[PDB]
């Protein structure tokens, strides 16, 4: 369970 | 980026008339997710399908699992139909006990 | 041996009413344990798996949050990409990335993976070094550029010796009798005679688990894989698989064909032929 903030966060 | 379903019917266990079964309906490789499944006896749709939750593959394409309970007969045909947004007409599969 | 935790997340922009714009599926091996969702910013959760039975109150509480942090990145990536690629503002993107982390057979890291694609098609991915980015255009070019400068690859890092780890050993130790299990396939090969005299052979193989195997038809010991006719590996529902080979054969050389098949719970392939 993650994300990383593809665009400008 | 439509791509097409591909679709199988088949039965959870070896099919014999008079004993009841769960028929499955696998939906595959498509692309978006939006679709539309139904499963139909001798051209009705049965009311108490269920789903499985919609995953998808490493080349990204979406899969879904539909079923529901029957017992297998001669008389009786059992059919699945999709439409996603890829076909201008939608699909229907039939039960074919040997595949 | 060797199992994997995974997740595989899907963001919607245009959902419709009663659609989830955020959904998520976790699956340790080839058994999914929950699903998450994001109906209009309201989180939900579910079990899909026993040992998920015997997870403390203080799991749920914490997914929760991130289920709801994770829906919002999402809808604002999505925004972001939009405007980034130029595109229309009243269309239906699609945002997909999968997260996971194996252990080799002996229970050390073997690796992890982190990749998102835009609309069905790959966009950035996490190299095996676990510390660079490959993109695949100027755009990821961009994001790539972001990722690297800003120091996140550090994060996924932390994120899988923490809580990846953590939540695959666990799932293992409390899921064992699932997944620390190999239930052989039951193999037979059916006969169906065609109208032109000839017929078809398939080779059946049902109830197994995990959902790799291997069937291949032989003439002799000639190996007729590219002309027969194989449908991909379906779940049977019960959290077994089935699968089977056909290949046509003119008759009375039945005898002539066998079917192989290769499962990690069987001690040793099976050799079929058409009996009768």
């Amino acid at each position: 369970m993650y994300f990383i903030n593809i665009l400008t966060l | 980026i439509q791509k097409t379903p591909q679709i199988q019917v088949y039965s959870r266990h070896p099919p014999e008339n008079g004993k009841p079964n769960i028929l499955n309906c696998y939906v595959t490789q498509f692309h978006p997710p939006h679709i539309e499944i139904q499963m139909l006896k001798n051209g009705k749709k049965i009311p108490k399908v269920e789903m499985s939750d919609m995953s998808f593959s490493k080349d990204w394409s979406f899969y879904i699992l539909a079923h529901t309970e029957f017992t297998p007969t001669e008389t009786d045909t059992y059919a699945c139909r999709v439409k996603h947004d890829s076909m201008a007409e939608p699909k229907t599969v039939y039960w074919d006990r040997d595949m | 041996g060797s199992h994997s935790l995974r997740y595989f997340h899907t963001a919607v922009s245009r959902p419709g009413r009663g659609e989830p714009q955020y959904i998520s599926v976790g699956y340790v091996d080839d058994v999914q344990f929950q699903r998450c969702d994001s109906i209009e910013e309201i989180p939900r959760m579910e079990p899909r798996a026993p040992w998920m039975e015997k997870e403390r109150p203080e799991y749920w509480k914490e997914l929760k949050l991130k289920v709801k942090n994770i829906a919002q990145s999402a809808r604002a990536n999505l925004r972001t990409l939009l405007r980034y690629y130029n595109q229309s503002e009243g269309g239906s993107h699609i945002l997909q990335w999968m997260v996971s982390c194996e252990v080799g057979p002996d229970m050390r890291l073997l690796g992890a993976h982190y990749q998102a694609a835009y609309d069905g098609s790959d966009y950035i991915t996490l190299n095996e070094d676990l510390s660079s980015w490959t993109a695949v255009d100027m755009v990821s070019q961009i994001t790539k550029s972001r990722l690297e400068s800003a120091g996140t690859a550090e994060y996924f890092r932390a994120y899988v010796e923490g809580e990846c780890l953590e939540l695959l050993h666990r799932f293992l130790r409390n899921g064992k009798e699932i997944l620390q299990r190999a239930d052989p396939p039951k193999a037979h090969v059916a006969h169906h005679p065609r109208p032109k005299g000839d017929v078809t052979l398939r080779c059946w193989a049902l109830g197994f688990y995990p959902a790799d195997i291997t069937l291949t038809w032989q003439k002799d010991e000639e190996d007729l894989t590219q002309d027969m006719e194989l449908v991909e590996t379906r779940p049977s529902g019960d959290g077994t698989f089935q699968k089977w080979a056909a290949v046509v054969v003119p008759s009375g050389e039945e005898q002539r064909y066998t079917c192989y098949v290769h499962h990690e719970g069987l001690t040793e392939p099976l050799a079929l032929k058409w009996r009768s």
